[PDB]
């Protein structure tokens, strides 16, 4: 019925979304890691683990988007 | 040092001919100051121009 049609298209949107948000904001800041690490080798663990630092609270809003979106799809619809 | 850099001034390419930069004095009467100089270089060009490369002055 007309539950699903609509439930699949607000899962679709939320993981879009996010797909874009997570994919930018790491493309980012790898970016700047891998320029770190071309600048100053022999730190590359250290700005590894800072990268991971900064990794971690990125994609934060993003997985909380992907884990409901699809409780959306397989829980709701 | 942590980076480097590859300028020519530092890198050993082949040798095939040299040049010198000479110091000397502007009035005589120094005793054997340029004389004792004059000579070590022209050893050491002797050297270098034995192996067929060129020197400069």
């Amino acid at each position: 019925n007309l539950n699903m049609d609509l439930l699949y298209m607000a899962a679709a949107v939320m993981m879009g979304l996010a797909a874009i948000g997570a994919a930018i904001g790491i493309g980012i800041l790898g970016g700047k890691f891998l320029e770190g690490a071309a600048r100053q080798p022999d730190l590359i663990p250290l700005l590894r683990t800072q990268f991971f630092i900064v990794m971690g609270l990125v994609d934060a809003i993003p997985m909380i988007a992907v884990g409901l979106g699809l409780y959306v799809m397989f829980a709701v619809a | 040092g942590n980076l480097e850099y590859k300028h020519p001034y530092l890198e050993d390419r082949d040798v095939k001919r040299v040049g010198y930069l000479v110091v000397s004095t502007d009035r005589g009467l120094a005793g054997g100051l340029n004389i004792n100089l004059f000579k070590k270089l022209l050893a050491e060009m002797k050297t270098w121009t034995d192996k067929g490369v060129q020197a400069d002055l």
